[PDB]
RNA sequence: CAGGUGGUCAGGUAGAGCAUACCAAGGCGUACGAGAUAACUAUGGUUAAGGAACUCGGCAAAAUGCCCCCGUAACUUCGGG
RNA sequence: AAAUUCCUUGUCGGGUAAGUUCCGACCUGCACGAAUGGCGUAACGACUUCUCAACUGUCUCAACCAUAGACUCGGCGAAA
RNA sequence: CUCGAUGUCGGCUCGUCGCAUCCUGGGGCUGGAGCAGGUCCCAAGGGUUGGGCUGUUCGCCCAUUAAAGCGGCACGCGAGCUGGGUUUAGAACGUCGUGAGACAGUUCGGUCUCUAUCCGCCGCGCGCGUCAGAAACUUGAGGAAACCUGUCCCUAGUACGAGAGGACCGGGACGGACGAACCUCUGGUGCACCAGUUGUCCCGCCAGGGGCACCGCUGGAUAGCCACGUUCGGUCAGGAUAACCGCUGAAAGCAUCUAAGCGGGAAACCUUCUCCAAGAUCAGGUUUCUCACCCACUUGGUGGGAUAAGGCCCCCCGCAGAACACGGGUUCAAUAGGUCAGACCUGGAAGCUCAGUAAUGGGUGUAGGGAACUGGUGCUAACCGGCCGAAAACUU
């Protein structure tokens, strides 16, 4: 049984704990969600669940999408993506129709949190990579930043693939392990979770129960 | 006003005593040595606030031994047990750095 | 405002700071400038500033419209006559319209006025 | 670094043809009772008299 | 945060006045020491007459230090001198007494007679 | 064409100064532009803690810097240093 | 043991936590030597060499900022 | 092979592979009591330090470490960099030569050029395809990435040992290194922020300001970006195995791990974890939407024209970004700017007034100024619009 909802990365504070001590949390708004589409292996070929989250416009959601929420009786909603269970006992507890909120999840649990990470555009090697570089005097010339060498000489006469050069960053999909849950606000339908989250503020994100714990 | 106001509401400490940078407090630090729970007393000059409101720190700066000491608390911090204002202190800056060369008579502040 | 995310306008940016006054004397006196459509995007909110000191119209919003012009004749049509224009209107006090790239750089330009 | 060979005609050709002009789109203007063709961004500047149409 | 090359100011009465971080201990590689770690060191600066003389290699704990140091409540401690005490092996200090306040960072690192000496434990 | 080309005139405020900063008289904005927060390169600036651990080598950078008053070593060819 | 010493990082002392370089000697001078001068020497050197204080992005270990480029648009338009 | 040029030592940067294994992992034997080892067998997943000296490679040394492995790749890597060394022209020393000069003898000094065409490599788009035209959510064939390890505690001063010493296996705590995300904290930065101040010029003058001097300099500094910062990770469980250990059992009346058959078994292999992924041309699956005209003809699975769903350009912007792309919005609109109020940063504005001979100081007044963050507000610009875009059949 590993649960999952859908939510909004509002930012970081601090909080203080029954022993003092400081926690850096990250807000997650693990909003209302709904289910609206069941995946079972007898039609799909696996098992899954559909989630909907976030207020839009009945006006911005078009023709072909606006059907696909009147099949399962649910106002349209933003963001939509499934939840991958696996094989047996699919949907016994998920049901077309049921609203999602946000505890689900105890205090003291553990969470996986995935998100798209913040963009940073053409990197070079030395941020996208790690790299050292060469050195800022002593006669260098020009290569502060530059890669090096990046091969052999006439064996091989070519380059390796997958070496690492300089290029697009970010924007990724990254998910950060074993997050502990520190409070869950059901008044607000906020998560306080410990650490960070990737993503921008405002950004949407995805929780499920940990498998590691 | 912030987005993030009512996650922080229920977790800011009231009687907290107004002090502006320049002033000497005494802070009263509750320290675990083991199991006994006493409390130590920090008095200095706050030579700093940064603002935030539960995120928002303080900086005290004593002279032990002749050796200059500097605490960062966070204001609203709960291993506060009290804080309490001794002497208000008459500056012009905000951060007050410069006391970290000053020595003796020279690392004065005024009185008002 | 908002700080230009960028290369700043004619080079430095003190450069750009005699860029926005020049333009909003000239605005101020004429009504409306022509110049470069990225100079009229940049100088909106610098010349909507000004004409909210000429609204409230005290003698500390005067010495402060004066640490920006060096042109005492367009101060005054800013705080007489101005300034009491745009009494009733709660911001939004110009207007950037755009017209035809000129030939010789292909540069896109466009004409920013006060409203009536 | 300079070129080891000439390019074959059909090498310059694939990639020359690839230098070429975006077109605008024109939209319908009426201004002192004479239909004209301006681009849309130009649209309140001609509705304004602000366009030369030469 | 002291790593090879520091030099530090002695703060007890063993004789030195000064001395040279070579290693940190710790493990392999290990760049930094703060509050509570112990340096291996050589002798720079001593008084005449003294127990630890110029040149000799001695273990060290560091007790102060110039950068700050984040304790598990959100609070930070900062010093003006980076400081060290001399050890023996069985982590006692080789001098009798402590000059100047310490971190209280060596408690669980079981640095008690130190602890017990010095003058104020911050 | 960022190079080279002898002589004469040479104002103000600060300053020891024909240095330097700002200005006068008088000249000029000098001949591709307009935009845009990519890497990277050049030219500038800043940097916690440490302080030559860098490297063939303290290369480059940083540092010292003025005026008046005290004070000043080895050695020396008696001047110096 | 040298602007000269091959063997060679000779050996001994000093300096360093550690010194094939440096200073002090020793003499076994491969292959020192008295106007192709011998041994000293105050002052002086954009000279070579070794050490210290101060000082720092040289480095641990990089991060940010502005400008000229690179980049987009229009104009002109080469070269190996 | 190359002399109508294939740049030679070391270092730097970036690597990739081998195993003849240095550490970590599994074993056999031992002159293996224990703890430590010696020797052989298996094993390449990750790891494998910082300095002093020398141009050095190498080597010795200092302080650590679980360990400080050995090789290949033009003794990898100069259209990536360095230029100490070798190996031009200057000059000196020793030695040889009558001499000009010479020396795997020494010494000091001595220009490192190039706008990337093609393949390769890192990124990103346009086109067409996937048998109608579109929209949303996905399967995973096959890949990429990652994989390190210590100390103390309990078991236990028990097993073993005359003693000194001192465990395996299991359990728990806190580390170091590396990596990823992030900006709450701390720390850095800050070129339209606030303040102080020097020179000078100007705003007619006073007052209050501005230009210039590296942002003139100095003390601060929200946002963004960031590490020196904060959190998290390499978990555990299988499957098939290596060396090795067996079970039953012949050929061969005994015996034998093997010939039939069945087990145990490691950081290697395959799953499981994270990420890419239907141009995977075998171009997939589940859904939803449109589901429609008109003309000409040589009547063709013809050529046009006009549309639907839908999309695109334009436009307002972005924490998305080289261009492009992606994301948000476009009046039923809070998208950007303005404006109003907060948050925060600075630190007590101007004018008036009082005190002092004045420099200045108190009051009015947590003042005034102000960018990024949050919220209201329909004031400005998101417009009075263009371009694209839907189907022969037949066989069973
Ligand atoms: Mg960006
Ligand atoms: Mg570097
Ligand atoms: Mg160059
Ligand atoms: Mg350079
Ligand atoms: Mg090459
Ligand atoms: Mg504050
Ligand atoms: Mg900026
Ligand atoms: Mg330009
Ligand atoms: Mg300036
Ligand atoms: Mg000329
Ligand atoms: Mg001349
Ligand atoms: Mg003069
Ligand atoms: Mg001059
Ligand atoms: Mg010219
Ligand atoms: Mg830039
Ligand atoms: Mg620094
Ligand atoms: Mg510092
Ligand atoms: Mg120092
Ligand atoms: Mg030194
Ligand atoms: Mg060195
Ligand atoms: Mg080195
Ligand atoms: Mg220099
Ligand atoms: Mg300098
Ligand atoms: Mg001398
Ligand atoms: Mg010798
Ligand atoms: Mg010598
Ligand atoms: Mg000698
Ligand atoms: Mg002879
Ligand atoms: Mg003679
Ligand atoms: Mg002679
Ligand atoms: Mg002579
Ligand atoms: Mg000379
Ligand atoms: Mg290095
Ligand atoms: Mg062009
Ligand atoms: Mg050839
Ligand atoms: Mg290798
Ligand atoms: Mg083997
Ligand atoms: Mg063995
Ligand atoms: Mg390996
Ligand atoms: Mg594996
Ligand atoms: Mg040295
Ligand atoms: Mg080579
Ligand atoms: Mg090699
Ligand atoms: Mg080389
Ligand atoms: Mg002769
Ligand atoms: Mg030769
Ligand atoms: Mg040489
Ligand atoms: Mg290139
Ligand atoms: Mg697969
Ligand atoms: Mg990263
Ligand atoms: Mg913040
Ligand atoms: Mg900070
Ligand atoms: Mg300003
Ligand atoms: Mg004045
Ligand atoms: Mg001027
Ligand atoms: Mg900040
Ligand atoms: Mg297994
Ligand atoms: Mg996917
Ligand atoms: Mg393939
Ligand atoms: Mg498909
Ligand atoms: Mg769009
Ligand atoms: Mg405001
Ligand atoms: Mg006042
Ligand atoms: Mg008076
Ligand atoms: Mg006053």
């Amino acid at each position: 049984a590993r649960k999952g909802i859908l939510g909004t990365k509002l930012g970081m504070t601090q909080v203080f704990d029954e022993s003092n001590r400081v926690v850096p949390v990250t807000v997650v708004k693990a909003g209302p969600n709904v289910v609206t589409r069941i995946r079972t292996p007898e039609r799909d070929g696996y098992s899954a669940v559909q989630l909907a989250y976030g207020e839009i416009s009945p006006r911005k959601v078009n023709k072909p999408l606006t059907g696909q929420y009147t099949a399962a009786g649910v106002n349209p909603r933003r963001y939509l993506a499934e939840l991958r269970l696996d094989d047996s006992d699919a949907a016994t507890e998920y049901q077309v129709g049921q609203e999602l909120t946000a505890e689900i999840f105890a205090d003291g649990s553990y969470v996986d949190v995935t998100g798209t990470s913040k963009g940073k555009g053409f990197a070079g090697t030395m941020k996208r990579h790690g790299f050292r570089g060469q050195g800022a005097s002593h006669g260098a010339q020009a290569v502060h930043r530059r890669p090096g060498s990046i091969g052999g000489c006439a064996t091989p006469a070519r380059v390796f693939k997958g070496t690492r050069m300089a290029g697009r960053m970010g924007n990724d999909r990254v998910t950060v392990l074993n997050l502990l849950v520190h409070k869950v606000d059901a008044e607000n339908g906020v998560l306080l979770i410990k650490g960070a989250v990737p993503g921008r503020t405002g950004g949407l994100v995805m929780v499920r129960s940990a498998i590691k714990r | 006003m912030n987005r993030l106001d009512f996650v922080d509401k229920p977790s800011l400490r009231d009687d907290i005593p107004a002090f502006n940078p320049g002033d000497t407090i005494n802070v009263h630090v509750k320290v675990i040595e083991g199991a006994k729970e006493r409390l130590q007393v920090f008095k200095g000059v706050v030579i700093r606030r940064q603002g935030g409101g539960i995120r928002e720190t303080f900086t005290v700066r004593k002279e032990s031994y002749g050796v200059g000491v500097e605490r960062t608390f966070p204001v609203h911090s709960p291993n506060i047990d009290h804080i309490e204002v001794v002497t208000r202190g008459d500056v012009r800056r905000a951060k007050l750095y410069y006391l970290r060369e000053l020595r003796g008579k020279k690392a004065k502040i005024k009185e008002k | 405002p908002k700080p230009t995310k960028g290369p700043r306008l004619g080079g430095s940016s003190s450069h750009q700071k005699a860029i926005l006054a020049n333009l909003a004397t000239s605005l101020f006196e004429h009504g409306r400038i022509t110049t470069t459509e990225p100079k009229a995007r940049a100088l909106r909110p610098y010349a909507e500033k000004l004409i909210t000191h000429a609204k409230k119209g005290a003698l500390h919003n005067r010495r402060e419209v004066l640490k920006k012009l060096r042109d005492k004749d367009v101060v005054h049509t800013l705080f007489a006559e101005i300034g009491p224009f745009f009494a009733d209107r709660d911001g939004g006090y110009t207007r950037i319209i755009k017209i035809e790239a000129r030939k010789g750089d292909n540069a896109p330009m466009a004409v920013i006025e006060l409203v009536r | 670094a300079v070129p080891k060979r000439r390019k074959s005609r059909s090498n310059t050709r694939s990639r020359r043809s690839q230098w070429k002009a975006a077109k605008t789109e024109l939209v319908g203007v009426t201004v002192a009772g004479h239909a004209h063709k301006v681009p849309r961004r130009l649209l309140k500047a001609a509705r304004l008299g602000l366009i030369d149409f030469d | 945060v002291i790593q090879q090359e520091s030099r530090l100011k002695v703060a007890d009465n063993t004789g030195a006045k000064e001395i040279l971080c070579i290693r940190v201990l710790g493990g392999s590689s290990r760049r930094y020491a703060g509050i509570g770690d112990v340096i291996v060191a050589t002798v720079k600066d001593a008084i005449p007459g003294g127990n630890v003389k110029r040149g000799d290699v001695v273990k060290a704990v560091v007790v102060r230090t110039v950068k700050e140091r984040r304790r598990p409540d959100g609070s930070y401690i900062k010093f003006d001198e980076n400081a060290a005490v001399i050890i023996k092996p069985d982590n006692d200090p080789r001098g009798t007494r402590i000059f100047g306040p310490v971190g209280r960072e060596l408690r669980e690192k079981r640095f008690m007679k130190i602890i017990s000496l010095a003058p104020e434990v911050l």
